[PDB]
């Protein structure tokens, strides 16, 4: 797999809430890649994380 | 240890992509 293990402090606080899966999906898509930039091949997951968290400031 | 050693890069990369895409 190569997964994150989501108990890690403050990363776990983004891997949570309404948009937690957008963090799971974005940061796993990046960690599976390691090309050059955070999600250079994955931008739709990080875009969904913006598109989700732009609804929710401090809600979770 | 402190909380979130990659967390500014989490927030600021999703902001930078929030401007770029």
């Amino acid at each position: 797999n190569g997964n994150i293990n989501w108990n890690s402090p403050c990363l776990g606080g983004m891997a949570s809430g309404p948009c937690g899966e957008q963090f799971k999906s974005a940061f796993s898509c990046f960690h599976y890649s390691t090309e050059e930039i955070k999600g250079s091949d994955c931008v739709d997951q990080f875009r969904a994380m913006q598109e989700c968290m732009q609804k929710y400031p401090d809600l979770y | 240890e402190h909380c979130g050693h990659l967390i500014e890069a989490h927030k600021e990369s999703m902001r930078a992509l929030g401007f770029k895409i």
